[PDB]
C-alpha cells in the first residue's frame, strides 16, 4: 500500500512517516522538493506565455480578416477557444496553486479547475476529430452532390461540445470524480484509483474507448482516405507539377497531424491502461505528471500546427503582426 | 481537388 | 541609510531587524517573498526556452546554407554567440541560484557569472553598433571606390570583442566591481553604490558615455544617413514601385532597430543616471531588477529582429525547420 | 541601391 487516502483525494505518498497532509490543506514538499514545484510553475508560465498569445491571436486575426470567416474554419476557432479554457481554467490556476505547494481552492476548486481544464481539452480533441471528418467529406466527396455549408459547421462545433460535456460532466455528479492529481496542484479525472463508490473502473474504460479509440480510429480513417484520394488524383495527373506538390505536402501534414495526436493522448491512454492492468503497483507523483505534461502542451502546438501552419491563417498574422502591411 | 484542398487550408 | 553592507556585496534591506544575511550565504526571503523568487526563475526559464533555440538555430542554419556565409553576416553571428553567453553564462546560472534564494557560487561565482553575463551583452550591443556602421558604409557609399570584404567583417567582430572586454574586464581588476545585484541571485556591475575603493563613480560615467552615448549616437547617425540615402534614391526613381517598397520597408525597420535599442539600454542608463543624480535615495531590490529585465530579454528579441526578420536567414530556417523542403 | 540593400538583408 503506496499512497494516503482522504475523503476527496489521494496522495501518492506513504504516511507511515506521519507527514502526509491533505492537498487542500498544506504544502506537499515531501512529495517533491520545493524547487520542483517552482519548475512546475515555470512551465505553467511558459504555456501561458506562448499559449495565450498564439491562441488568442487566432480569434483576433479572424476578426481583422473577412476571408477567414468561412465554415471550414469554425472548428479551428473552436480549437483556439478550447485552448483558452486550457490556459485560464488550467494553466493559470495551477500556476497559482503550484506556488503554494498544494490545491488551495479546496474541492469545489478541484471540481471547477478540473471541469474546465477537462472540458477545454476535450473540445480540442473532438475539434481535431470533427475537423478530419469535414476534411474527409469535403475532399473525398464520399456523399455525392453534397456541399458543406455553415449549418454543418455549426453542428460540427456543437457536437464537440456535447462530446466534451459527455466526459467532463459525469465526474461532477458521481461517475468518476475530480481530485488533485500529480503533485496535487492541479485536479484531474480519477483513473488510477479504483474508487467503487463512483465506478472509476467503468468510466476509465468508457473514457478509454469512446474518448480515445473512437477518435484515434476516425482520425486515422478520414486522413488515410484523404491521403488516398489525393495520392490517386496526383497519379492521374502527372502532367501537373502543382498537383504533385499538393499531394506531397498534404501527406507531410497528415503525418504530422497524426504523430502529434499520439504525442498528446498516447501517454494518458498508455498510463490509464498500464495502471488498469497493473493494479498492484505504485506510481510516483512526478511520473503521474508525465501524461498530463504532454496533454497540456498541445495548447501550444495544436495552434501552431493547425493554425500557424495553415496557409490562410498564417498570412493574416504576419499582416496583423507587422502592422497592416506585409 | 486543389480547390477544396485550399478551402481546408491543407494546400 | 537603506541597505546592508558587507565586504563583497550590498543588500537593499535594513538590517535593523537583524535578519539580513550575506547573499553568498543564505536565502533572501526578506528581500522578496519566495514565490517572487519563483517567478524570477520562471522568467529565466522562459528566456532559456525561447532564447536558446532562436539563437542556436541561427548558428545552425548558417551551417546548412552556403548563401549565409557572407561578410555582411559575420556580425550577426557574433550577435547570436553573444546572446548565448547571455543564456548559459547568465540566464541559466540565475535559474539555479534563484531557486536557492541567494548567490550560491560565492564571489568568484559572482565574478564569473557577472563577467560572462556582462561580456555577452556588450558584444551584442557593439555588434548592433558595428552592424549599423557597416550598413552605412556599404549603402551610403561614404568612401568612394570602397568595397566591404571579409577582412573588414573580421575586424568588425574583433572590435566588438575589444569594446566588450573594455567594459567587462575592469570590474574584475579594480575599476568598479561585480556584486549580486537586484534580488541578489545574479551578479552585475556596481553602479549604484559609491564605493570609493574601486571608483564606481568614474567607471559609471565612462560606462554611461562610451558604452551608451557613443553607440546611441553612432547608431542614430548611421541609420539616419541610410534612411536618408534610400529615401532620396526613391524620390529620384518614382517610376519604380520596388524602390518605393524598399525605401518604405527600410524605414519601418530602422525605426524598429532604434525603438528596440532604447528599450534595451534606456532603463540602465535611466537608472544609472537618476541614481547618480539622487544619491540620497533608496532603491528596491525588485525595482533594481527592472533595468536588467529589459536588457536580458533582448537575447530573445534581438535574434527575432535582426535575424528572424532578416529575409535571407528566415528562409533557411523555415527550410531547415520544415525538414529540407519548403 | 536595391542590390546592396539585399546583401544587408534590409530588403
Ligand atoms: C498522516 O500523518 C499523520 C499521522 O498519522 C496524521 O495526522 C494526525 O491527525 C490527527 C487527527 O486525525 C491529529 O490529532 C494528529 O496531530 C496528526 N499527527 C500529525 C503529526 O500531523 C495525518 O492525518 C495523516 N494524513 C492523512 C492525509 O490522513
Ligand atoms: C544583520 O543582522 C544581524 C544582527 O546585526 C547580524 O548577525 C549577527 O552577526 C554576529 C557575527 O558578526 C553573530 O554572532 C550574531 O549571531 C548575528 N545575529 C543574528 C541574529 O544573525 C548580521 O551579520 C547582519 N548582516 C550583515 C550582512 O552584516
Ligand atoms: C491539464 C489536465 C488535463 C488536460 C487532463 C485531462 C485528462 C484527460 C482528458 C484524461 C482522459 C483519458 C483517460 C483518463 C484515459 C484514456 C485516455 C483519455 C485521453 C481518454
Ligand atoms: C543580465 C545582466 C546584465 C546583462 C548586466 C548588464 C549591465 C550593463 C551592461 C550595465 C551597463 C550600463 C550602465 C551600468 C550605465 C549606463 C548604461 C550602460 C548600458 C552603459
Ligand atoms: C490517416 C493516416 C494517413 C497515413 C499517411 C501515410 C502516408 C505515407 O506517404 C508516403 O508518401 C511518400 C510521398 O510523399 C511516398 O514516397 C511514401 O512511399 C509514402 O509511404
Ligand atoms: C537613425 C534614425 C532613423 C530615423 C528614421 C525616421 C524615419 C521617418 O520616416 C517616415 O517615413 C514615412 C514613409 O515611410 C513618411 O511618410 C514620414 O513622413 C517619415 O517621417
Ligand atoms: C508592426 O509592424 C510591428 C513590427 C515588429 C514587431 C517586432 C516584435 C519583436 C518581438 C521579439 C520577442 C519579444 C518578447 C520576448 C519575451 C520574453
Ligand atoms: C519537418 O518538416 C517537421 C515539420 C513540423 C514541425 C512542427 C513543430 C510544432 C512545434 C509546436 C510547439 C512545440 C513546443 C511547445 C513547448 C512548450
Amino acid at each position: 500500500m503506496c499512497g494516503t487516502e482522504g475523503p476527496n483525494f489521494y496522495v501518492p505518498f506513504s504516511n507511515k512517516t506521519g507527514v502526509v497532509r491533505s492537498p487542500f490543506e498544506a504544502p506537499q514538499y515531501y512529495l517533491a522538493e520545493p524547487w520542483q514545484f517552482s519548475m512546475l510553475a515555470a512551465y505553467m508560465f511558459l504555456l501561458i506565455m506562448l499559449g495565450f498569445p498564439i491562441n488568442f491571436l487566432t480569434l483576433y486575426v479572424t476578426v481583422q480578416h473577412k476571408k477567414l470567416r468561412t465554415p471550414l474554419n469554425y472548428i479551428l476557432l473552436n480549437l483556439a477557444v478550447a485552448d483558452l479554457f486550457m490556459v485560464f481554467g488550467g494553466f493559470t490556476t495551477t500556476l497559482y496553486t503550484s506556488l503554494h505547494g498544494y490545491f488551495v481552492f479546496g474541492p469545489t476548486g478541484c471540481n471547477l479547475e478540473g471541469f474546465f481544464a477537462t472540458l477545454g481539452g476535450e473540445i480540442a480533441l473532438w475539434s481535431l476529430v470533427v475537423l478530419a471528418i469535414e476534411r474527409y467529406v469535403v475532399v473525398c466527396k464520399p456523399m455525392s452532390n453534397f456541399r458543406f455549408g455553415e449549418n454543418h459547421a455549426i453542428m460540427g462545433v456543437a457536437f464537440t461540445w456535447v462530446m466534451a460535456l459527455a466526459c467532463a460532466a459525469p465526474p461532477l455528479v458521481g461517475w468518476s470524480r475530480y481530485i488533485p492529481e500529480g503533485m496535487q496542484c492541479s485536479c484531474g479525472i480519477d483513473y488510477y484509483t479504483p474508487h467503487e463508490e463512483t465506478n472509476n473502473e467503468s468510466f476509465v474504460i468508457y473514457m478509454f474507448v469512446v474518448h480515445f479509440i473512437i477518435p484515434l480510429i476516425v482520425i486515422f480513417f478520414c486522413y488515410g482516405q484523404l491521403v488516398f484520394t489525393v495520392k490517386e488524383a496526383a497519379a492521374q495527373q502527372q502532367e501537373s507539377a502543382t498537383t504533385q506538390k499538393a499531394e506531397k505536402e498534404v501527406t507531410r501534414m497528415v503525418i504530422i497531424y497524426v504523430i502529434a495526436f499520439l504525442i498528446c493522448w498516447l501517454p494518458y491512454a498508455g498510463v490509464a491502461f498500464y495502471i488498469f492492468t497493473h493494479q498492484g503497483s505504485c506510481f510516483g507523483p512526478i511520473f503521474m505528471t508525465i501524461p498530463a505534461f504532454f496533454a497540456k502542451t498541445s495548447a501550444v502546438y495544436n495552434p501552431v500546427i493547425y493554425i500557424m501552419m495553415n496557409k490562410q491563417f498564417r498570412n493574416c498574422m504576419v499582416t496583423t503582426l507587422c502592422c497592416g502591411k506585409n | 481537388i486543389l480547390e477544396n484542398l485550399k478551402d481546408c487550408g491543407l494546400f
